């Protein structure tokens, strides 16, 4: 599947770019779409411990919790809330 | 007499009155407003404005169930979340939030919820724009 | 500089909420509560058409000072604004609109709070309800 | 002295007047202060449980409270509060 990836505010800092898109297999851990996020911005590694993931606009945690990831979802990487 | 879930994410001016115009019902007796507004000053910087992003229309989902949540916890009638993006200057409003019930206890505890919870659970970010 | 403001007034006139927030704004300030009360058209089961307010002035005004005063002695606020409505309150339009603003959204929101009913409790002022 | 006394809301309705005056010796405890207005407009009998003064505009219980009181003083007739 081809997803679309959403850094938000640190997130991009980090990356410089505000999106990309990202290919994944429809079943996927958490945490491995974590490690598949890293892989292309290393540099993730060190705002690890302070991010969470949005799936279709819901939150799920880092964890090994099983994702169903369709062709052109969004997964927002959500650094810690400030509004 | 339709209870209304009023929210809105806008880059204009916000209004205190446009917005406790859109809760007011003859049932009710109360309303309470929460307003949020740009300060001058952080950490002992002086500030000129705050840049603020969101993540729609998630942040719109995240506020309907604060506000069915908050429906669920209070005999209230209208609430409206209104919430400004972009640059908001100095004591210009940021976010205003507004509840409308027949009693004022019930607008006084969702409102003071409201702004909790919309700090703790809603993908918003600020960047504080300095002299 | 900002001189601190309690802006207290009674008054026939119609109440603005805008008018009354932008009496509290302060660019010190990122948090403003605010409390307005209406009139509803019904009581204990009969249809209201209007309340009437009447108050003893200007006691009404002291009592007032004195929770603004007593908020100042807790809770960190900026600006309080106090305006009621005296005579007749017709539906859905205000009888009273408090507003304080303060540096963080606890204290004006608690402050609100105890003001609305310290003077629900203390400042001596009636209400009429009018029927059908 | 002579004073003034007010009566509001529910208690003008009663008495039918909005205020009097009325003399009072210069030291009068609150019960006294009360009865000599309950005398005054026997009415007002009725809601002698719930009513306060306000005298010099500062609440005073109706018992054994002794006030001074000075000519031209107010002494409100306060029956229970209704604001905002």
């Amino acid at each position: 599947s081809m997803v679309e990836v959403l850094y938000f505010a640190k997130s991009a800092e980090i990356t410089g770019v505000r999106s990309e898109t990202i290919s994944v297999p429809q079943e996927i851990k958490a945490l491995q779409l974590w490690k598949e996020i890293e892989t292309r911005h290393p540099g993730l590694a060190d705002v690890r411990n302070q991010i969470i993931f949005a799936v279709r606009q819901e939150y799920v945690e880092l964890g090994d919790q099983l994702l169903v990831l369709q062709p052109g979802d969004e997964i927002a990487v959500i650094p810690p809330i400030s509004g | 007499e339709k209870s209304k879930d009023v929210i809105n994410f806008t880059a204009e001016k916000l209004s205190v009155d446009e917005v406790s115009q859109l809760v007011i019902s003859p049932l009710c007796g109360a309303i309470s407003l929460f307003v949020g507004t740009t300060r001058n000053n952080f950490e002992g910087k002086k500030v000129i404005s705050l840049e603020y992003e969101a993540y729609l229309p998630m942040a719109e989902n995240e506020v309907r169930k604060i506000c069915s949540d908050i429906r669920q916890k209070w005999p209230v009638k209208h609430i409206a979340v209104f919430h400004r993006l972009g640059l908001v200057p100095v004591s210009e409003a940021s976010i205003i939030i507004a509840v409308s019930s027949a009693h004022r206890a019930a607008s006084l505890e969702a409102v003071s919820y409201a702004i909790d919870t919309l700090k703790a659970k809603v993908p918003i970010w600020k960047k504080e724009i300095y002299e």
